[PDB]
């Protein structure tokens, strides 16, 4: 599974992007969690998390081969 | 030229309004955003933006789909640049053409605000204290 | 290049967009009047359009004076085509910039229904069998 | 006074200008009067009337050095 990272989140964990194996797949709720117990200092930022490219809901499930996104707050234009 | 595109390089004008003209429409509308040093009072250097690139081409074509959908007739064309931009520089266009001017001016203003509620891009304000990524 | 001007030759698009640009604006939107071929129920050949042309070069010049006070910050520039134009030429373009988007949207569609309403500028639909001076 | 004529009125009369020796000053209204008389022929047409580039009302004045120009509906953009 792929991780991208943007904006705020990007420098925050001074990373781009990551891997991480999952065995079987999982919620967005389960991932968030796996998400900040790893990384605390993002676990006030706001984002929507994305799904090969598509917007999710917490309920969503995301599959070890797929490619998730966190999306902060957008400011196109 | 896509259709819907996100470019690194500066944004070639014309083409767009070309793009979406034939011998029914009567008006087109163009939208070009511009980076702006003064925002009443504040001063910017210059911005960065940056786009979760395939993601945010879809989400083009899903606005070029709803305005087909509300406004029949018109034809829609968009692009936004990304990287490093300057005063003035142009870092969004939305092409807009329809039968009639009012559907026109509706949908190229619909266009620009889904852009900014959906459309996973980000802008990075420079000044000379610091910086910040912007939200709404 | 006039910012307000009454032209015979095919008007050049894109400078219109220049003269409006300065460091306070973050907004262009430029309008495009162009040359329907088909459908009030039988195919136009060509328009043909007149003009009183310094009282229409002087309404261009107040139209632009009625937006600056509606809507200070604005910069407006219009020019209107005359002659024989073909399918799809440009007969009319407005460019209004603006700090924020929403005045370049509103000053811009106040030109456009001000020139149908003030400007001494008439338009003749030639088709093959006959032709007509339109009103309104 | 020079009269100056468009659209269909300049395709009626066959003409754009001509001279018309005014003695006096008269209103708006009366330059209509003499005109139908003049031009049976466009009496059914509108049109407002524009002295020296301004539109203006009827009871207004045109004096005998003043350009008039006959304005039909617009029919710009
Ligand atoms: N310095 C600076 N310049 C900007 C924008 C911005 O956020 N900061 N927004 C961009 C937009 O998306 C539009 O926002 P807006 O508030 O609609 O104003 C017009 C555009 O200005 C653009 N230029
Ligand atoms: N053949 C033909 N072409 C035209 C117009 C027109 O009336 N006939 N209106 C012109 C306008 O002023 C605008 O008004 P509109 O008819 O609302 O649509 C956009 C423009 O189309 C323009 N092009």
């Amino acid at each position: 599974m792929k991780v991208l990272y943007f904006a705020e989140i990007k420098d925050i964990l001074q990373k781009a992007q990551e891997d991480i194996v999952l065995e079987q797949a999982l919620t967005v709720q389960q991932f968030e969690d796996l998400l900040f117990e790893r990384y605390p200092q993002i676990n006030n930022k706001k984002f929507q998390v994305a799904v090969n490219e598509e917007f999710v809901q917490k309920s969503d499930f995301i599959q070890p081969n797929d490619t998730v996104a966190l999306i902060p707050p957008v400011s196109g234009g | 030229m896509k259709q819907f595109e996100i470019v690194i390089e500066p944004i070639q004008t014309e083409q767009y309004r070309e793009f979406t003209i034939n011998e029914y429409q009567g008006a087109v509308v163009v939208f070009t955003g511009h980076v702006r040093e003064w925002t009443k009072g504040v001063k910017t250097e210059y911005l960065e933006y940056e786009a979760y690139i395939p993601m945010a081409e879809k989400k083009l074509a899903q606005i070029g789909d709803e305005i087909n959908e509300k406004w029949p007739g018109t034809i829609t064309s968009i692009v936004h640049r990304i990287g490093p931009l300057q005063i003035s520089d142009i870092a969004v266009l939305i092409a807009v053409s329809s039968p009639h001017r009012k559907d026109a001016y509706r949908a190229n203003e619909y266009a620009i605000e889904r852009i900014k509620e959906i459309v996973p891009i980000w802008k990075k304000e420079i000044w000379e204290d610091g910086s910040k990524w912007q939200g709404h």
